[PDB]
RNA sequence: CCGAGGGUAGGGCCCGUGACUGGGGCGAAGUCGUAACAAGGUAGCUGUACCGGAAGGUGCGGCUGGAU
RNA sequence: UGGGAGAGGGUGGUGGAAUUCCCGGAGUAGCGGUGAAAUGCGCAGAUACCGGGAGGAACGCCGAUGGCGAAGGCAGCCACCUGGUCCACCCGUGACGCUGAGGCGCGAAAGCGUGGGGAGCAAACCGGAUUAGAUACCCGGGUAGUCCACGCCCUAAACG
RNA sequence: CGAUGUCGGCUCGUCGCAUCCUGGGGCUGAAGAAGGUCCCAAGGGUUGGGCUGUUCGCCCAUUAAAGCGGCACGCGAGCUG
RNA sequence: GAAUGCCGGCAUGAGUAACGAUAAAGAGGGUGAGAAUCCCUCUCGCCGUAAGCCCAAGGGUUCCUACGCAAUGGUCGUCAGCGUAGGGUUAGGCGGGACCUAAGGUGAAGCCGAAAGGCGUAGCCGAAGGGCAGCCGGUUAAUAUUCCGGCCCUUCCCGCAGGUGCGAUGGGGGGACGCUCUAGGCUAGGGGGACCGGAGCCAUGGACGAGCCCGGCCAGAAGCGCAGGGUGGGAGGUAGGCAAAUCCGCCUCCCAACAAGCUCUGCGUGGUGGGGAAGCCCGGGUGACAACCCCCCGAAGCCAGGGAGCCAAGAAAAGCCUCUAAGCACAACCUGCGGGAACCCGUACCGCAAACCGACACAGGUGGGCGGGUGCAAGAGCACUCAGGCGCGCGGGAGAACCCUCGCCAAGGAACUCUGCAAGUUGGCCCCGUAACUUCGGGAGAAGGGGUGCUCCCUGGGGUGAUGAGCCCCGGGGAGCCGCAGUGAACAGGCUCUGGCGACUGUUUACCAAAAACACAGCUCUCUGCGAACUCGUAAGAGGAGGUAUAGGGAGCGACGCUUGCCCGGUGCCGGAAGGUCAAGGGGAGGGGUGCAAGCCCCGAACCGAAGCCCCGGUGAACGGCGGCCGUAACUAUAACGGUCCUAAGGUAGCGAAAUUCCUUGUCGGGUAAGUUCCGACCUGCACGAAAAGCGUAACGACCGGAGCGCUGUCUCGGCGAGGGACCCGGUGAAAUUGAACUGGCCGUGAAGAUGCGGCCUACCCGUGGCAGGACGAAAAGACCCCGUGGAGCUUUACUGCAGCC
RNA sequence: GAGCUAGCCCUGGCCAGGGUGAAGCUGGGGUGAGACCCAGUGGAGGCCCGAACCGGUGGGGGAUGCAAACCCCUCGGAUGA
């Protein structure tokens, strides 16, 4: 049946990526949550 | 008249259509067209606020001239009768001598190459706009605005007209559809005569997917809920409403007056409707 | 081949019969009221509509086959 | 051919009286109703009176035992459209007539459908009386309806 | 109650005997035939339908008879639902 | 030593289940240490509106080749989407960008918000919509509209020549649009040919033949031809298209008007470039100087912005054309021609799947295009088959029970069961024929019945041609032939009578309910006069609506027919300038503290002072409500009638043991041999009743009752047979569960149901296939039930707040 | 977090074949004129049958599954909400 991912890279950078999260207040602290851990990946690597 | 159908469906046994009679012209003039921005009840939170609203029929929005006092003096001709879906009321276009084009909404009796022209010397005669204090007494009369140059705003659907009853200095008293007796400024312009199409209320749509063509989504009823939705919800089984009537955020539907009681309008109006 | 007829299926007409039910006729020795014949105690009658335990009433229009 | 009388019929316009309601004024202890009363209404200002306004229906006098229509039925006034009918001339046609099963059309009121409109009235209804009782007659209220359009209904003491 | 699945049916039986039938008896208000009532007896037998989820019951047509109870109202790691 | 503890390791169940579609395999040859499993040939089977081909997502080297087999692969492995290494993706024209706008997003100006931030016309961003110039063939192990070949084309720059008032982000035209149906003519694609090309073949009884088998095209600029699309021309006046305007719009005169003209596209042709089958030779070669022609069928594609009808009335902006404004008119633009110039990113491979989403090489899910042939009336259905692709990554035997899926069955035919559940029956097309009732549409495929293959003979119209033959389509009428049987296989309704509920098509509890529930046209009440009411938001701002009472919100009811009674005392709503109660505030009689004082400070009566409530009235398709007792008629029975208590008023019409009835299987009638259900009645309705509508109603329903006919393994009552498993051998090899175990029956005892205690009985040791009575068997710290001064959803005239409103 | 799901908004796409035969139109009949009637044409519809496609009715299988909702047979819609 009809599972719960669908992957599609213009949503995926649309919503996740990077222009995204600093677009916002909650998103910069995601950013900043993130590299405070050390995160490798800041965010969700899309292809473009 | 109203068509009917032969019930060879069961949908077509009640169906009724206007007969489109008056129409002359099946195509709107390009230039006073524009796209008709749907919205779906929904505002520019995204939130429906209108409920049951969405799916209808593509429209384009032809632009109306609900001013007229724009060109006072220029006479013109009437060049067609067309259909108009943003509205129960026909549309009317017309040829200014002056070369300009512009759609009114069609009078009742408004004939396809006619004359009319807006101005205080106007002729009493169906069409023509005045401002209310040059249109005689006891005239019916559409088009009209409620205060001058904001545009006419009261009698616009389809049969609907507004009586004059007399002058009280400045101001005219009309007779408003509802039976509303009201004050109107007299340099409000109006149009002589009722809005045509008058045997519109007389269309029976017949069948769920009409409303669903004019883009009215099916309405439930606050009854057929739970209470975490509706006043009206919960119950097992059916249930009578067991307290007063009441709208999905709590206040009282049958009687419950809602016009503010200070509004500064009210020291215009005359009378309350009365039916 | 036709063919008495038998068989399958579906229709029409008639008759008898039926739990129950509708009013009708007759019975008379009952109960209720008293609508009509006198101006019959609200003149009558009438088509129709609405209503009333019952006769009946009332509305709208009609007739005189209505007393004074 | 030339004239006449008429609430004959259809559509549109339009005039005054009165009833009710709303507004302004003035004014106060009742009003209204009946056979007599009560319900009702009224000091939250009624009734009676004056000014203004809205709205519907009906047409006082003329009006008569009258006129018209095939019957039902038709009444303020104006115009348009239209029917029937009488008279006088004795000009045209030449028996072209009379009746009329069927058919078709018209058909008071009430009633129905869709939509308007709704003043007065008023089935149903509610209340007061009357009465032995009074689902009535009388009184105070009152919804259909009565009115307009279009579509049905097709009845009658539709009677001379 | 850190679960002992709960009515009826179907299937498969098994047991008790306070015995429905068949076998053996005594009393009878047992002439015969047919019954009544108690005693011994559990070896075998104890039907097919209509109605209702039904157990039970009533009814139809039969029968030698159409018995009544226990087995977690026998049996859902056997089925049904 | 225990916490259903935590982490890790290892056991048991166990050589057990299973090894993932029942489309299917067999042999030979080769490679190799090793072969059911890799390669090659032959035979067999399966998909073929796919199980084939192409594209877009998504995936990200999985592509190609060499070498390899530890792990991965459900077995094996010499193979591989695996390991290692090397190679592979080529564009002005295909797709996206250097173009346009859509919703939406962002956002100069501007507005709002404690902050963070929220909006916001223009502008900008935003595509799978508009727009814009490449087709065919060849080539590589692997890319190709990209390289090469042939033939075409686009833009930018510069120059030349001719021509013109040139010139734009400004004005205008155009771009520019729906649904359904449809004409003409073409093309894609298809079929036939006795015609053209072709390696061969003659078998096994016949055939050297109008024999068999194979093939018989593709792209192509300008011209031309055929079909179509689009577009009136001239002059005058001109006050409108926010400047201007010769453009466009408007008025008037003339001419042309279903024409032609100008223009654009499609198809055909076209100089030219290509392609090119079987067969047999070790992907290549020959075939072959391959031929490349005629006839029919024919699109849903093309001409295209075609045509008609209809109501629900069907994007934008740019490219383009035209107009002018500044400006500039040695420029600039237009047209032709010529040279130059032409960037960035994608391109491999899989792509209905072993490479994507599902933890797996997972019977599931995944948008667009092509999708051949014959027959069945048609078709994308069904059967078989082309091209192409596969045989589903465990096998070999055996021929038990039992399971699954499948075939048949004597006599009976629903006796089965909660129920005909399930499975039979019926089944396409053509002809005949067809009832109640009905809203006149229907009900209706009602029901029921006849026909159906093949051969010969005669014959009727149509399409293409030409008017004819040829082909092709729709028929008609006779005469025969064969079988158990002619939609001979595959795909393809069982039917009827009668109640309930819902009018109807629709919608729903993703993953236990598809319904009588929701919705629905339609009906009514009610609110709202426009800066509407109402909704979201603190606000700005939005929806409502670029709508205006024939409109918009809220509520109930639910097509349609006939209807919808009585009660306004309580609650709600609505109306009421009186009166009563009423808060802040106003007012300040009078009283107090303090000071030697003037003074300062504090309390405070009447009186004035809103909404709300109280008071008066209205209001039911507003919340809601709609009685009890006694007695009375020539016989009993009953009570039209009288009385009385109570109430706000005592249930009207209709219906009623009902989706409602306790008693209850009420009673009566119908059907049945028999009927707690069903239908029809009756009415003492425990406890119907009129928009939480009442009573009906044609048509409709995968809804729920009852009956009958047809037919059946549902059953009496089971038997046989088929395949996949179960069983046996080789390969690989789980699981929950598990205090440890050396784990029998009875009758007792025991915390009340004992393998484990007592007595007795029985019993050699250890497995395999089976069945499920026990181990109070496994699973889940019972959902019921209670307890906890545990939680959470929901309600209200519980309490107390808040928003909102007055 | 709306790459599942629910609604809406913008923009594209898909729906083999067959059947029924509404209005309108034309002809004819009819009438004073009409209504209307008959035949032809015509192609309407939350119209019928049935693939794709969207569903999920009944039963059976599956139940440490091929699958944390699947499979087979059957069945609903299929120009429209
Ligand atoms: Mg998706
Ligand atoms: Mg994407
Ligand atoms: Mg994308
Ligand atoms: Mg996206
Ligand atoms: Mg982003
Ligand atoms: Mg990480
Ligand atoms: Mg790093
Ligand atoms: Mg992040
Ligand atoms: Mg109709
Ligand atoms: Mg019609
Ligand atoms: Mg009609
Ligand atoms: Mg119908
Ligand atoms: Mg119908
Ligand atoms: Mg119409
Ligand atoms: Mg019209
Ligand atoms: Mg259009
Ligand atoms: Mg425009
Ligand atoms: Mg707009
Ligand atoms: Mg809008
Ligand atoms: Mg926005
Ligand atoms: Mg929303
Ligand atoms: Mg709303
Ligand atoms: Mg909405
Ligand atoms: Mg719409
Ligand atoms: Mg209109
Ligand atoms: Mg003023
Ligand atoms: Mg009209
Ligand atoms: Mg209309
Ligand atoms: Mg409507
Ligand atoms: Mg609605
Ligand atoms: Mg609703
Ligand atoms: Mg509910
Ligand atoms: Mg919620
Ligand atoms: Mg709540
Ligand atoms: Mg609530
Ligand atoms: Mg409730
Ligand atoms: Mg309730
Ligand atoms: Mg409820
Ligand atoms: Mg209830
Ligand atoms: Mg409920
Ligand atoms: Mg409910
Ligand atoms: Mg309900
Ligand atoms: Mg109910
Ligand atoms: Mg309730
Ligand atoms: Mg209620
Ligand atoms: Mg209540
Ligand atoms: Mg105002
Ligand atoms: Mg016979
Ligand atoms: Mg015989
Ligand atoms: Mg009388
Ligand atoms: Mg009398
Ligand atoms: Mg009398
Ligand atoms: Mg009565
Ligand atoms: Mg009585
Ligand atoms: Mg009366
Ligand atoms: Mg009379
Ligand atoms: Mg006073
Ligand atoms: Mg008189
Ligand atoms: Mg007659
Ligand atoms: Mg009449
Ligand atoms: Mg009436
Ligand atoms: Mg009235
Ligand atoms: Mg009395
Ligand atoms: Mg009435
Ligand atoms: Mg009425
Ligand atoms: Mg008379
Ligand atoms: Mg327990
Ligand atoms: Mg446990
Ligand atoms: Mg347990
Ligand atoms: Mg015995
Ligand atoms: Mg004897
Ligand atoms: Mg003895
Ligand atoms: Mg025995
Ligand atoms: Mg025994
Ligand atoms: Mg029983
Ligand atoms: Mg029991
Ligand atoms: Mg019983
Ligand atoms: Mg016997
Ligand atoms: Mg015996
Ligand atoms: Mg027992
Ligand atoms: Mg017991
Ligand atoms: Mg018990
Ligand atoms: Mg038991
Ligand atoms: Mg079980
Ligand atoms: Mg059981
Ligand atoms: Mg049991
Ligand atoms: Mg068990
Ligand atoms: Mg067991
Ligand atoms: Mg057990
Ligand atoms: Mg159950
Ligand atoms: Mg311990
Ligand atoms: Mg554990
Ligand atoms: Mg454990
Ligand atoms: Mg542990
Ligand atoms: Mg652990
Ligand atoms: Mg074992
Ligand atoms: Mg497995
Ligand atoms: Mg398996
Ligand atoms: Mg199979
Ligand atoms: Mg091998
Ligand atoms: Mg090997
Ligand atoms: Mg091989
Ligand atoms: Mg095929
Ligand atoms: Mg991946
Ligand atoms: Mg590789
Ligand atoms: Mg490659
Ligand atoms: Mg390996
Ligand atoms: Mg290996
Ligand atoms: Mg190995
Ligand atoms: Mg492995
Ligand atoms: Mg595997
Ligand atoms: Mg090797
Ligand atoms: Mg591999
Ligand atoms: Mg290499
Ligand atoms: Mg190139
Ligand atoms: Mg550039
Ligand atoms: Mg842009
Ligand atoms: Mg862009
Ligand atoms: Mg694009
Ligand atoms: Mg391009
Ligand atoms: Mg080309
Ligand atoms: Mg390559
Ligand atoms: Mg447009
Ligand atoms: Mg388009
Ligand atoms: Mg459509
Ligand atoms: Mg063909
Ligand atoms: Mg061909
Ligand atoms: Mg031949
Ligand atoms: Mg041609
Ligand atoms: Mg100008
Ligand atoms: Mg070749
Ligand atoms: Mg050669
Ligand atoms: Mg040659
Ligand atoms: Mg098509
Ligand atoms: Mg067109
Ligand atoms: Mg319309
Ligand atoms: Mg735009
Ligand atoms: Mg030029
Ligand atoms: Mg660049
Ligand atoms: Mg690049
Ligand atoms: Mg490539
Ligand atoms: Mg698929
Ligand atoms: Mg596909
Ligand atoms: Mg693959
Ligand atoms: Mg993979
Ligand atoms: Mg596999
Ligand atoms: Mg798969
Ligand atoms: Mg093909
Ligand atoms: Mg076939
Ligand atoms: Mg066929
Ligand atoms: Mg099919
Ligand atoms: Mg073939
Ligand atoms: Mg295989
Ligand atoms: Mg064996
Ligand atoms: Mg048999
Ligand atoms: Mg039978
Ligand atoms: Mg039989
Ligand atoms: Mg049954
Ligand atoms: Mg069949
Ligand atoms: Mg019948
Ligand atoms: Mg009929
Ligand atoms: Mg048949
Ligand atoms: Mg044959
Ligand atoms: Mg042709
Ligand atoms: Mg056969
Ligand atoms: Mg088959
Ligand atoms: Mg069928
Ligand atoms: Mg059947
Ligand atoms: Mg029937
Ligand atoms: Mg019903
Ligand atoms: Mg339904
Ligand atoms: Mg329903
Ligand atoms: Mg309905
Ligand atoms: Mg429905
Ligand atoms: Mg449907
Ligand atoms: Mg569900
Ligand atoms: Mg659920
Ligand atoms: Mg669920
Ligand atoms: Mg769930
Ligand atoms: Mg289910
Ligand atoms: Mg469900
Ligand atoms: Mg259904
Ligand atoms: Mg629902
Ligand atoms: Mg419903
Ligand atoms: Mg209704
Ligand atoms: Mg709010
Ligand atoms: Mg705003
Ligand atoms: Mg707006
Ligand atoms: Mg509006
Ligand atoms: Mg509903
Ligand atoms: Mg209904
Ligand atoms: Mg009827
Ligand atoms: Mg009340
Ligand atoms: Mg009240
Ligand atoms: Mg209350
Ligand atoms: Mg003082
Ligand atoms: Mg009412
Ligand atoms: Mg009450
Ligand atoms: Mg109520
Ligand atoms: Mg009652
Ligand atoms: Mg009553
Ligand atoms: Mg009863
Ligand atoms: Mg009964
Ligand atoms: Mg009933
Ligand atoms: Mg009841
Ligand atoms: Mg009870
Ligand atoms: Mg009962
Ligand atoms: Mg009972
Ligand atoms: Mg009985
Ligand atoms: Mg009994
Ligand atoms: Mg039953
Ligand atoms: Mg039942
Ligand atoms: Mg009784
Ligand atoms: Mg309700
Ligand atoms: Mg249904
Ligand atoms: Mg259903
Ligand atoms: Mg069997
Ligand atoms: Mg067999
Ligand atoms: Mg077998
Ligand atoms: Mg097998
Ligand atoms: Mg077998
Ligand atoms: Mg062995
Ligand atoms: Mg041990
Ligand atoms: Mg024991
Ligand atoms: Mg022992
Ligand atoms: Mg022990
Ligand atoms: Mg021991
Ligand atoms: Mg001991
Ligand atoms: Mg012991
Ligand atoms: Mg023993
Ligand atoms: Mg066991
Ligand atoms: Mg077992
Ligand atoms: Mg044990
Ligand atoms: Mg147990
Ligand atoms: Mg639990
Ligand atoms: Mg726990
Ligand atoms: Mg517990
Ligand atoms: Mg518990
Ligand atoms: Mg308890
Ligand atoms: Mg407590
Ligand atoms: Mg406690
Ligand atoms: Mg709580
Ligand atoms: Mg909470
Ligand atoms: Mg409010
Ligand atoms: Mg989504
Ligand atoms: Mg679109
Ligand atoms: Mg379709
Ligand atoms: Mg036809
Ligand atoms: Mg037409
Ligand atoms: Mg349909
Ligand atoms: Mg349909
Ligand atoms: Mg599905
Ligand atoms: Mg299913
Ligand atoms: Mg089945
Ligand atoms: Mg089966
Ligand atoms: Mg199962
Ligand atoms: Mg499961
Ligand atoms: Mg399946
Ligand atoms: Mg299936
Ligand atoms: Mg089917
Ligand atoms: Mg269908
Ligand atoms: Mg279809
Ligand atoms: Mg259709
Ligand atoms: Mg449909
Ligand atoms: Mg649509």
């Amino acid at each position: 049946m009809k599972r719960t991912w669908q992957p599609n890279r213009r949503k995926r950078a649309k919503t996740h990526g990077f222009r995204a999260r600093m677009r916002t207040p909650g998103g910069r602290k995601v950013l900043k949550r993130r590299r405070q851990k050390g995160r490798w990946r800041l965010t969700p690597a899309v292809r473009k | 008249a109203v068509k009917k159908f032969k019930p060879y469906t069961p949908s077509r046994r009640f169906m009724t259509v206007a007969d489109f009679s008056e129409i002359t012209k099946t195509e709107p003039e390009k230039s006073l067209v524009k796209p008709l921005k749907k919205t779906g009840g929904r505002n520019n939170q995204g939130r429906i606020t209108v409920r049951f609203r969405g799916g209808g029929h593509k429209r384009l929005y032809r632009i109306i001239d609900f001013k007229r006092w724009d060109k006072v003096g220029i006479p013109a001709k009437v060049a067609a009768i067309e259909y108009d879906p943003n509205r129960s009321a026909r549309i009317a276009l017309l040829h200014y001598v002056d070369g300009e084009k512009r759609y009114i909404i069609a009078p009742d009796g408004l004939q396809v190459g006619q004359q009319v022209v807006a101005g205080p010397d106007a002729p009493i005669q169906v069409g023509n706009a005045l401002p209310l204090r040059f249109i005689p007494v006891g005239t019916v009369v559409h088009a009209v605005e409620l205060e001058p140059k904001k545009g006419a705003k009261l009698a616009r659907a389809a049969g609907t007209s507004a009586q004059i009853q007399g002058r009280e200095g400045d101001y005219v008293i009309l007779r408003l559809p509802s039976g509303e007796l009201r004050k109107v400024h007299g340099e409000c312009y109006a149009t002589v005569g009722a809005v045509g199409n008058a045997d519109h209320k007389n269309i029976v749509l017949g069948k769920a997917g009409r409303s669903r063509w004019l883009g009215r989504r099916p309405h439930v009823r606050g009854a057929a809920m739970n209470p975490v939705d509706h006043p009206h919800g919960g119950g097992e089984g059916r249930a009578p409403r067991g307290r007063p009537p009441a709208s999905p955020w709590g206040w009282q539907t049958k009687g419950l007056k809602t016009r503010k009681r200070r509004k500064p309008s009210s020291r215009f109006i005359i009378a309350r409707r009365k039916k």
